[PDB]
């Protein structure tokens, strides 16, 4: 086995097509399920995996009751093949109330962020042993991505946020070679706030779209290049703007140097790449609450922030149905590497008081050169009935 | 296999021999039963050794079953005949070995044989 | 045990399916699971032929067209698609409890 | 690993062997069985695999409730080891409420169709990550084979069927490779409805057995020339017709140019195979409802029409129990190919109102050159006392 | 991977030490576990796996009650890793009431019986595949070891009887290579019933202590030649017989040529293996009755019909403990060839009127040339609380 | 697959950092979870396994009543990849109430004691096979480690203690090789108690910090030297004893020749090992109950008995959450043996009589070089609710 | 292991030292105790080290129990006899620690052996 490059062109996207659903919710009515949030997917070479914040028991437990707590130390990365429900059985990786994960083409990197609030570890742990760890710098809920972290030449790089959850915060960009840390570089450019990044890699670099929970509705971008360490950022330029809250589409501005100011408070965990001058964006259908989801390619999205003619508009979670984190992972195909996103599918509290729980589950597309039609994939739990 | 019923015949409220030949098969293998028709009515049975035997209430101590496993022959001694209908000579459906003699249905794997072969039955007339 | 055929006058048309119902006075279930419960056919001027023992297992030979079903005290012999050949008078027949070995009354088939 | 190419002679067939049983519904009873229905069977070349479409739900689960709807989101292709039981930890390979899966020798090809009846996507997902992908043509519910595709040197063919359920529709043969369309042929010659083919290697080619729901209660059959990429379509010549509805033996006649036109509305999923001018095939014993399964062999089934000679009769469902789908599939042998068949076991709604769930269990046959017995093998699950 | 050939001393055994318990029943009353009888152990080259043919449901399921009768549809073979307990994971590897299994070196061989009392089928799965079948020869039981077969040179040979349970039956030792029959052999010598052998290597042949039904209580033995397929057969010399029912130690009596004519009819599978001219044997305690397990060696117990002399006993379920069905099993050790053996935990119906269904837990043993203690390891169940 | 020779050094370590947590209990409550006790963590070369003492139920279970009891016959070694919990598909590797564990580089060497109190067996299973056994020598609970044994060239070591729980013993060092004792040593040196002892690889040799009953608060050191199987004994300098009982800090003394004799009755399974003249070391936090658990460093603690210097405390479980034996494991770096520990958080009866069942959750650390914070991470289960 | 007791006779309504000599073992490796039938009746117990008793009730301020570990001897000094009995010296069944000396029940591997060695017996009237 040899390190990932993902030295190969990203092929045509014509848009998105269904590759996953795990059905979590649906199945925990009748089944011992996990509890879970922030989920993302990660591919070795071979095949995906779904990962999920776990909350330390299953839907059905008197201990799910009042899980909308995001940080416990019974949070753990839960591991499965993507498609396999999380049961019972499912594997716990580490302990981790915050989470990243990428193979580098031979083994597994994750980073666990866990312990206390003001003081978390984020734990390296790379084929199976912790290899490295660092402690929070701002003493202010250490966190990172919530998604795949990239892996190139056996450089990996995650991205870690400390600090202010809606102001000023200390970002940095790890890279990790075989679980150890071997180099931090400070965000740089003009990125204001970066927290939960959706990367990608795009050789020889490393592309970061995130989420901006202080004053951008449009997401801000991070470039990283993992031969030098050198860092720089920016917002997505799209007049369409990815983040939720958000203002209409009519009204809404962006500005790839500076956040909008555009409802920029609070945010959501999106992703975005660059197609040419376009770009490729998935966002909740709801302006204001993470209701439905759709993804489109906004024509020189990427480049001309006055840029709001859309295209190959596709709705994945219908504007009714419960939308969440979404998040990119990239999949190297046979001449190309693949753009794919996940989405979760957060049911129960606070939204809806029916259950006790916070749960969530995925649906998972990815990037096709062929054709689609339309279709809606909510999570369907009819938490009446549960 | 096949059974061949014979000795039925008219008798006067007497006693009557009926002898039923099995042809095909060897009658040793068979728990053999007599069952006769005025619906059907089980009769007698004969264990497969020949040394064994049960009888219907209504005939104990008037109608007496036997073999011989070496002529491949069932017989009913029939006395005090009072007992009209047509008898059939028919193997299998071993009692239970538990009462004496027959299959061990309580063992792993218990097998049974229904009364699969009949003879065409021998017409009986009191 | 006695044992309780009903219908004991049964009318089937050609190609339609026929039930025949048998109840025992005390459960045919041996403790090795097994419902003693054997079904037998005599067509008109023939000899009895063995159609169903053990309350499902059908004799060598016997058309599938024949289910026997049932367990304990009540069972079922189920004539599927019935044709003139199956005319005649079906008996079932305790063997858990012996002797004496008991019939039903017969039930009656006819086109 | 190499390509198959199924190049070995189809072996003598004396009749079918048991091979597998899941006893789902029974042991939905009593532990977290998926709601599923249309299984079939494929093989790598080490072991075989059941697959199913679950509903997204388990048995014991409030969501089992009104699972008689074929089309859903939340349908997944299950796939588990051939004998395990569909229970909670059964990935799930992709979202699709149709689908047909081979395995090339090299990996696993999965066709999954799902998204909107009038604007399906089907998602060609091989090895893992999804290839291709191709839109409805017809917009009136894509739907193809519901048993395992042909995979031969690397080329998969699938039959694909897009419009009127009951009318003239229109039936493409995709052919694959490593999960790309590189070819779409239209259906070909007299076959005139074209659903859920049992297709099985006839090297150098492909045939399927499939489902005529129009006209014809005589099945289709389609030839696949994988070099070439021709398609050629007839009917099985067997005067004893496979599919349900069918008309009595007595009065049932065949063509194998032109459906039959006897009680042709609707249909079932089947199989058939030629034996030089013989024909093995599988049908329900009922003739009007799916009650009960057997196969035979019909002497010059394969080539006489007015053929009714019928013989290796051997029930694998009574008559009394419920049978389903069934479909084909082939194992390569030492020396031979083997051909095998499924079939879905129905039970629950609608015909069953004990239960509000409609599920299936399967068994599943194999030809042998041996001797057998007889047996019946049907679900088994006591719907009174769930 | 080479095919076994055994060729290796069974090393010295001073007794045997505990090797595993999968504790089933006891899990049962807080877990989906099947409902199983008739277990055994076989071993690959790598591990060893613990067989038995499930009822087709879980113990807590409405479909347990009434799971004394030995041959249902609905029965099939279970395969675990030894271990662990047969879960709803557990993998179905055939339609079975009766069953063997041996792993060549190469593949898993499993021969599965079912199918009508009176027309059962014998399926024959070689690396997981159908390879071969035959039909019941004596149309009245086909039965086999219901314990791991021998596996030679890739020349497996498993003994299967059909004919009367419990009087004169048609044994045949069948060879397979690679899953198909390529050899039957008729029972011959002075065995007069032989059912369900113990089967090990003891190269070049097999030698198989069986179950004598009819007439002995001492165990018939058949030696079986790979090379030749000749077939001699006896019964265990030993004076301390090991079937049950079985007379007293003191008034029982054995003969190696012809059964003992003791407590004859009925019986219980269990084994016995020579060590020179002495046997290792295991039977229940209680003399009429499936109470307890007991293993000694008996000097000279294979070549003296009156040595009563036992040593080396050790209790392995104490004789209020209910026992079961008991075979061998052969584990290829560094320098030799170790024998192990199981025991059927049998609990519930008809001995135990407190639960409805009948199932079995199982503990295992292996041969050990150190030196052990005593104990007991009953299944444990507290039948009342379940 | 070589044998490890643990020839590296042992990297810094700066303390510890979070590295898995099963959530056990809490799962139990929501699922079918083994109950356990004596758990502890073994890696093989690519990933860590964790083990536990099932008592032969899950805690949803009428069998999990009176699960106090540390000695029944149906107690298992339980085996699960470290981050799975221990659910009904958990292998039970052998039968034990007492057992260790290590992986050679080739294999997995299980240590497994059963049977009866006076006259235990431990069976030696190694590569999926017994290979060995030895009866008790003392006749009065025969037991081992509870943690991983330390397995180096291939000559495994494994602490087994017979005799007296709180008294003098006799306590013998077994060296393994692929399951084959090919020499036992007798305990030499000063240490007067040695039960559960924690050992690492401290190449050449092995290095075992133990459980004194009897007579010391301070723990004995066991060092072996597998080349020649001599043993020396000693006790840890640190003027901060590590068992529990003890007496408080500023009152508490040390000896490492002989026990302190303050409160050296009873004690709890711990773990130390040397780092220089320090020595790092885990304990409750409580002096006198299984409450809390802490890490530090005491500054030549290993050397100056009058040392009560401590520094790089970490709180692993808050003093109001219950602890439990705790052991450590070594993991392979790149370049360094990295010191590992488990904590066996410890829930029910007898101390918390909410529940009828005793059982356990494990949390795992591993050294670090990199930094770290603080948190807590007790089981976490509320009993209250169960 | 072998225990033999001595001393008993005939002792008027007065005094009487019953010794109880120990064999094959060590005494100071044991609890003693004392058992005497007129059915069963546990008198006294010595601890190991010889620094702890216990006495049945209706013997309290009467019988002294006591030992010496050296000479592998356990004694039961009995004052102000009224006691008929056939008295045994038996070993094993600790009391627990928690109430002073003895076993540690609580312990993880708490361990336990009943009265596992007896005496022949010496008659007291
Ligand atoms: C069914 C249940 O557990 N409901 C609980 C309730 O009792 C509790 O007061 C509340 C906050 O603790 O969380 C919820
Ligand atoms: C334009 C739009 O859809 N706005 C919706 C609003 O109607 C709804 O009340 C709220 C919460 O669901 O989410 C937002
Ligand atoms: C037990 C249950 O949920 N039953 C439901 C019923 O309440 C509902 O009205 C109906 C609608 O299709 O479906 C079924
Ligand atoms: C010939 C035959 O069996 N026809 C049956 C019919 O009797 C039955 O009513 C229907 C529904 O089960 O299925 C068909
Ligand atoms: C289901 C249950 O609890 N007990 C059943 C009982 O109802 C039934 O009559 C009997 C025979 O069928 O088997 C048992
Ligand atoms: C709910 C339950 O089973 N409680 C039991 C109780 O009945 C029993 O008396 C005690 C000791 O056996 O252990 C506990
Ligand atoms: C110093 C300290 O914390 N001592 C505690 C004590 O207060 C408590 O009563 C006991 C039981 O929890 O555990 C110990
Ligand atoms: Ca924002
Ligand atoms: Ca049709
Ligand atoms: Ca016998
Ligand atoms: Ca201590």
């Amino acid at each position: 086995a040899e390190y990932r490059n993902w030295s190969k062109p990203q092929c045509g996207i014509t848009g998105f097509a269904p590759f996953s659903k795990d059905n979590s919710i649906r199945l925990s009515a009748g089944g011992d399920i996990w509890v879970t949030r922030e989920p993302y997917v990660s591919c070795d070479p071979d095949k995906c995996y779904q990962f999920a914040l776990g909350q330390g028991t299953t839907i059905n437990n008197v201990h799910s009751n009042n899980t909308a707590r995001d940080r416990t130390p019974h949070r753990t990365l839960l591991m499965n093949e993507l498609g396999v429900p999380f049961h019972l059985g499912t594997k716990q990786v580490c302990i981790a109330w915050s989470s990243s994960s990428c193979h580098d083409g031979k083994a597994w990197l994750h980073v666990c962020i866990t312990g206390d609030d003001k003081n978390a570890t984020a734990s390296f742990i790379y084929n199976g042993r912790l290899v490295d760890s660092v402690v929070s710098w701002s003493k202010d809920i250490l966190r990172t991505q919530e998604s795949e972290c990239v892996c190139i030449n056996g450089t990996c790089t995650v991205v870690m946020t400390d600090g202010n959850a809606t102001g000023k915060a200390d970002t940095k960009i790890l890279f990790i070679e075989e679980g150890k840390i071997v180099h931090t570089s400070k965000l740089s450019g003009s990125a204001q706030h970066v927290e939960e990044c959706s990367c990608y890699p795009r050789y020889p670099g490393v592309r970061c779209v995130c989420r901006d929970n202080w004053k951008g509705s449009n997401r801000p971008i991070v470039d990283i290049n993992i031969k030098d360490h050198s860092i720089v950022s920016s917002y997505v330029c799209s007049g369409l703007v990815g983040d939720t809250p958000r203002k209409t589409d009519s009204s809404s501005s962006s500005h790839c140097l500076n956040p909008n100011n555009e409802k920029g408070g609070h945010g959501v965990k999106g992703w975005a790449f660059d197609d040419g001058n376009d770009v490729w964006m998935g966002r909740t259908i709801n302006e204001t609450s993470r209701l439905g989801y759709e993804t489109f390619k906004v024509v020189e999205g990427w480049s001309n922030p006055k840029s709001k003619l859309q295209i190959n508009r596709q709705v994945i979670v219908d504007r009714g149905d419960r939308s969440g984190y979404s998040g990119i992972f990239s999949v190297e195909g046979k001449s190309c590497i693949n753009r794919c996103f996940y989405v979760e599918l957060i049911r129960g509290r606070k939204e809806e008081t029916e259950v006790l729980w916070t749960s969530n589950s995925i649906v998972v597309f990815c990037g096709t050169s062929g054709t689609y039609g339309t279709g809606s994939w909510p999570d369907g739990a009819d938490l009446n009935l549960m | 296999g096949r059974l061949q019923e014979s000795g039925g015949g008219v008798v006067q409220p007497r006693s009557l021999t009926l002898s039923c030949a099995a042809s095909g098969f060897t009658l040793e293998t068979y728990t053999m039963h007599w069952v006769r028709q005025t619906g059907l009515e089980w009769v007698a049975v004969s264990s497969k050794d020949g040394n064994n035997v049960y009888y219907r209430d209504s005939v104990k101590g008037r109608f007496t079953v036997s073999r011989d496993n070496s002529k491949n022959t069932l017989f009913l001694q029939m006395n005090h005949l009072r007992d009209t209908a047509l008898y059939y000579c028919a193997r299998g459906s071993d009692p239970d070995y538990d009462k004496g003699w027959g299959a061990y249905r309580n063992t792993d794997r218990p097998s049974y044989d229904g009364l699969d072969v009949w003879g065409q039955g021998t017409t009986v007339t009191v | 045990i006695v044992m309780t055929q009903s219908p004991l006058f049964l009318s089937v048309t050609p190609g339609e399916s026929a039930s025949i119902s048998c109840r025992s006075s005390q459960s045919l279930l041996h403790s090795n699971g097994y419902n003693y419960l054997d079904w037998y056919l005599q067509k008109p001027g023939q000899s009895p032929q063995l159609l169903i023992y053990w309350g499902s297992n059908r004799a060598s030979g016997v058309s599938d067209r024949f289910s026997g079903r049932g367990s304990g005290t009540d069972f079922t012999l189920t004539i599927y698609n019935v044709e003139a050949e199956d005319v005649g008078v079906y008996y079932c027949m305790q063997a858990l409890q012996t002797p004496p070995w008991t019939f039903g009354q017969g039930t009656k088939v006819d086109i």
